[PDB]
DNA sequence: TCGCCCCCCTTCGGTGCTTTGCACCGAAGGGGGGC
């Protein structure tokens, strides 16, 4: 088969991004990996006058304890040329984040038979590192389409859905999506039930080459106003702050009548009674976020933009949006393991979760915005990544003022 | 002898040709140095003579060796350089004498002129065309191109290590058992086999790099403990780093303190408890290399300690992979860290030394997290894993950390250490409102075209002040605000501001600034014994704030 | 009168914020060391 032209984007150069160190184990998977991938021809050994290179590593799951490699085409993908300008893209299924059970397969390893255009090869060098740099790093580039790379699953875009198509012959009602290396694939069958066929789309994918999400759970978690039976005038001046706050996100909430009860130079845990006309305020306020907002819809054409506050306690709330306080969706995310110690393993896989949702939600990952330090988030992070796919982030350094969504 | 090894390619930046650089004077000695090299390079086929159908040219020189007696050769290659393609740089770090573990039978080889035995791409050679000079007008120059890798030009260290290890790689496969520092041209080959059969694979090693044109001389063929390597003297079970020795000047210049920063933080990796922050403050605000900078007296003293510290004999320990890596920090002032990462007590691997100051406002308990996170990195790059660590924080300090700080932060497993002065918070913020302590509402505002502002407070109890402010800043304005609340209240007050920039500094808990006005805050905070800090919006007619606000006009 | 690599300390300039300075960050200057 012959491959297709590929192009960056104009005037834009292949990624150059320096490989970071790795802990022996991962050194050992990656060279077992790359030596076998270098055998069967779908990498070849190239060396330093191949001036590009991409950050690789290694993740394990622990419900398939064999090492996945996993380099971080994020900048190159940034850079290839747009498939839905040249017809290619995926289109996504509004009915998958309907099903009551969603199944992640890994299907990467069906687009190592199909090669990639001989002058895009070069854009894809990776390095591996060595221990106590003993030796030089090590190079290689791609003969065939990578594992990460968004051109990857549109070129074999045509391949997969023949290889599916008896299959969703077979089941009308199972809807499979794919997105980058993977097939998000939900049904309405009882729990073992719906694993029993996502076994047989095992097979079938066989014949030529995670654990059960539940969409119809992911909460939404509105902005809460606190109810107690006597009100401090701290109480109250956290309660406007908020409300103040929530007025660029809702219509119509006022705080004249809630403002002035704070009227002179007061002390900050003196209990001011709450007027009928401020009572009136609140609780109509109260309502207001009790069912959210008119006017928000998704713009397929825009960015996904995530937000995340630590409360504490293992608790994780999240916004999504694309414009600011136009959110399409608002969260908590909790706590998993049980010691509940670490913040850096619940901050990534908050960030799995979320990505995960708007993967089956809207087809794509949101750009992140993470209240973490940039170096303590690189010192960690990958011993906890599980997924194929990696988002876009950002760091941010935000003080709370309110805790809008605690 | 010339590689048979095949040539790599490589090319221009598109757009661009080859360089055209006149030729400078040289003195007597070079150009007969530079003329045996050359016609002796010439007769080994390093390089062939061109003419003037070649238009380019690069300028030559010479250099004397740390070998008394040997000349290196080196053809300024500035402008080819530029014009050359961009390589990713297959060497991506230092080996580290404290990764190795012990062997019986050690070995150092050096590889002879190694970038002479690689052959450059035909295609690229015309580029590197010079011309030899021979005094001044006696002749015009003799014209050559180099038909292998030159020194100065920016692809040749590149091409040579990776030449290399495409020459090593079947030996390595070959023999697993074998280890093989490969730095540049120098091999570390450690084994646990009995010197016979060790002998045996080094002239192994020795025939197949010979097949392949490079040349081992026995001058570079270290066979016998201490090896010297990498900087380092490896002994059987220890090393040393080759002797420092430090400037010693009646007159300091720039220049001498940044030679000497340079030397003091070389010898960290070994001696413990080095110290470089009161010698670097010398060279803030200095405008030349040449400015005489006279010694603080905080920087003579350090540079003492140092100097005590350098005399006392030290050495590290090699790795033993069945024991656990062990890291210890402590606290030395003025955010300076110090630690030692050893296996068993008292036998260091290696020390090091954390002095950065990230961030314009911090506090201790970030800066030890950030050497933590340097060690951690430190260690997967020698050992490929982190160590255990032994922090004087407490754990209850931490806690107290994690929970009230609003960005995710952790450490790996670790033990507390008693060893003063401890990592501590220097105060804490209360979490509700204090009963029985004053609240003061604070404001300040200055005007952008002005240079003018106000500070000032009205509080429960009816007390108020302003205070006015120039050549100031809005955000310093409401800082100063807050630190009139805090200058005129009791142990215990309660803080309402309008800024979210200044709550946003004050609730990370800082213990140092680089701004002197943060930095009178923080001492007025570890001086309270309570405080609550609130925030409200601004121009929203909220009491007390409302008061203020009209009051600061 | 040269090349490539790692480290540290200082300085500078680009970016984004519901800003008007400020805090962050990467690159470049200096130094150490390696070949
Ligand atoms: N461009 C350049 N390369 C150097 C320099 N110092 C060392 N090297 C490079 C070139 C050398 O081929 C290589 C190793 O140098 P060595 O000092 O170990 O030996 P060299 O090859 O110079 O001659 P020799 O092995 O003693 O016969 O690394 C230098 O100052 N400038
Ligand atoms: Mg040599």
């Amino acid at each position: 088969i012959e491959t297709v032209p590929v192009k960056l984007k104009p005037g834009m150069d292949g990624p150059k991004v320096k490989q970071w160190p790795l802990t022996e184990e991962k050194i050992k998977a990656l060279v077992e990996i790359c030596t076998e991938m270098e055998k069967e021809g779908k990498i070849s050994k190239i060396g330093p006058e191949n001036p590009y290179n991409t950050p690789v590593f290694a993740i394990k799951k622990k419900d398939s304890t064999k090492w996945r490699k996993l380099v971080d085409f994020r900048e190159l993908n940034k850079r290839t040329q747009d498939f839905w300008e040249v017809q290619l893209g995926i289109p996504h299924p509004a009915g998958l984040k309907q099903k009551k059970s969603v199944t992640v397969l890994d299907v990467g390893d069906a687009y190592f038979s199909v090669p990639l255009d001989k002058d895009f090869r070069k854009y894809t060098a990776f390095t591996i590192p060595s221990i106590n740099n003993e030796t030089p790093g090590i190079r290689y580039q791609y003969n065939v389409l990578p594992q990460g790379w968004k051109g990857s699953p549109a070129i074999f875009q045509s391949s997969m859905t023949k290889i599916l198509e008896p299959f969703r012959k077979q089941n009308p009602d199972i809807v499979i999506y794919q997105y980058m290396d993977d097939l998000y694939v939900g049904s309405d069958l009882e729990i073992g039930q719906h694993r029993t066929k996502i076994e047989e789309l095992r097979q079938h994918l066989l014949r030529w080459g995670g654990y059960e999400l539940h969409p119809d759970k992911w909460t939404v978690q509105p902005i809460v106003l606190p109810e107690k039976d006597s009100w401090t005038v701290n109480d109250i001046q956290k309660l406007v702050g908020k409300l103040n706050w929530a007025s660029q996100i809702y219509a119509g909430i006022k705080v004249r009548q809630l403002s002035k009860l704070l009227r002179g130079t007061k002390a900050l845990t003196e209990v001011v009674p709450l007027t009928e006309e401020a009572e009136l305020e609140l609780a109509e306020n109260r309502e207001i976020l009790k069912e959210p907002v008119h006017g928000v819809y998704y713009d397929p054409s825009k960015d996904l933009i995530a937000e995340i506050q630590k409360q504490g306690q293992g608790q994780w709330t999240y916004q999504i949006y694309q414009e600011p306080f136009k959110n399409l969706k608002t969260g908590k995310y909790a706590r998993m393991k049980g010691a509940h110690t670490n913040d850096v393993k619940q901050l990534t896989e908050a960030v799995q979760k979320i990505a995960t949702e708007s993967i089956v939600i809207w087809g794509k990952t949101p750009k992140f915005k993470l209240p973490i330090q940039k170096e303590t988030w690189e010192a960690w992070w990958t011993e906890y990544w599980q997924a194929t796919w990696i988002p876009e982030w950002e760091f941010v350094n935000t003080p709370p003022l309110v805790k809008l969504w605690y | 002898p010339i590689s048979p090894i095949e040539t790599v390619p490589v090319k221009l930046k598109p757009g661009m040709d080859g360089p055209k650089v006149k030729q400078w004077p040289l003195t007597e000695e070079k150009i007969k140095a530079l003329v045996e090299i050359c016609t002796e390079m010439e007769k080994e086929g390093k390089i062939s003579k061109i003419g003037p159908e070649n238009p380019y040219n690069t300028p030559v020189f010479a250099i004397k060796k740390k070998d008394s007696t040997k000349w290196r050769k080196l053809v300024d290659f500035r402008e080819l350089n530029k014009r050359t393609q961009d390589f990713w740089e297959v060497q991506l770090g230092i080996p580290h004498p404290a990764g190795l573990k012990q062997k019986k039978s050690v070995t150092v080889l050096d590889v002879s002129a190694a970038f002479y035995s690689v052959p450059l791409d035909k295609d690229f050679r015309k580029y590197t065309a010079f011309t030899i000079p021979s005094i001044n007008n006696e002749t015009p120059g003799i014209r050559y191109q180099y038909n292998v890798l030159p020194m100065g030009w920016k692809g040749s260290p590149a091409l040579l290590q990776s030449s290399m290890t495409k020459i090593l790689e079947p030996f390595r496969k070959q023999n697993p058992d074998i280890v093989i520092y490969q730095y540049m041209d120098d091999l570390y080959v450690g084994s646990d086999l009995e010197i016979g059969q060790h002998r045996t694979k080094i002239e192994e090693l020795r025939q197949h790099l010979l097949r392949w044109g490079f040349t081992t001389p026995d001058k570079k063929h270290q066979k016998e403990p201490p090896f010297l390597w990498m900087g380092y003297e490896l002994h059987p079970d220890k090393w040393t780093v080759q002797p420092i020795v430090l400037p010693e000047k009646d007159s300091w210049t720039v220049n001498d303190i940044q030679k000497l920063v340079g030397k003091l933080n070389w010898a960290s990796q070994i001696y413990a408890g080095i110290k470089v922050r009161q010698l670097s403050k010398l060279l803030r605000g200095t405008k030349a290399l040449t400015e005489v900078v006279p010694l603080t007296e905080e920087a003579e003293l350090e540079l003492a300690e140092n100097r005590e510290i350098l005399k006392e004999p030290v050495h590290g320990v090699y790795y033993d992979p069945s024991k656990d890596l062990i890291a210890e920090i402590q606290k030395q002032g003025q955010g300076q860290w110090t630690y030692q990462i050893y296996q068993e007590p008292f036998k260091n691997l290696k020390t090091g030394k954390y002095a950065r100051m990230k961030g314009a406002h911090t506090n201790d308990v970030k800066q030890l997290t950030e050497a933590v996170q340097k060690i951690a990195t430190e260690s997967i790059v020698i050992w490929g894993k982190t160590p255990k660590f032994k922090l004087p924080i407490q754990k209850e300090t931490w806690e107290a950390w994690w929970t009230e700080y609003w960005q995710a932060t952790w450490i790996p497993e670790w033990e507390f250490v008693n060893t003063p002065p401890l990592v501590k918070l220097w105060y804490q913020l209360e979490k509700e409102p204090i009963i029985g302590a004053e609240t003061f509402y604070v404001d300040g505002a200055a005007n952008r075209e002005t240079k003018l502002g106000k500070a000032g407070y009205v509080t429960d109890r009816g007390r108020q002040k302003v205070v006015p402010l120039t050549d100031t800043t809005n955000q310093k304005t409401e800082l100063q605000a807050i630190h009139l609340a805090l200058q005129d209240s009791g142990l215990e007050v309660n803080i309402v501001t309008d800024s979210q920039y200044a709550l946003g500094i004050i609730q990370a808990q800082p213990d140092k600034s680089e701004s002197e006005l943060v930095s009178q805050i923080i001492e007025q905070l570890i001086k309270k014994e309570k405080v609550y800090l609130a925030w409200v919006p601004a121009h929203k007619g909220i009491g007390g704030n409302e008061q203020v606000d009209k009051l600061v006009s």
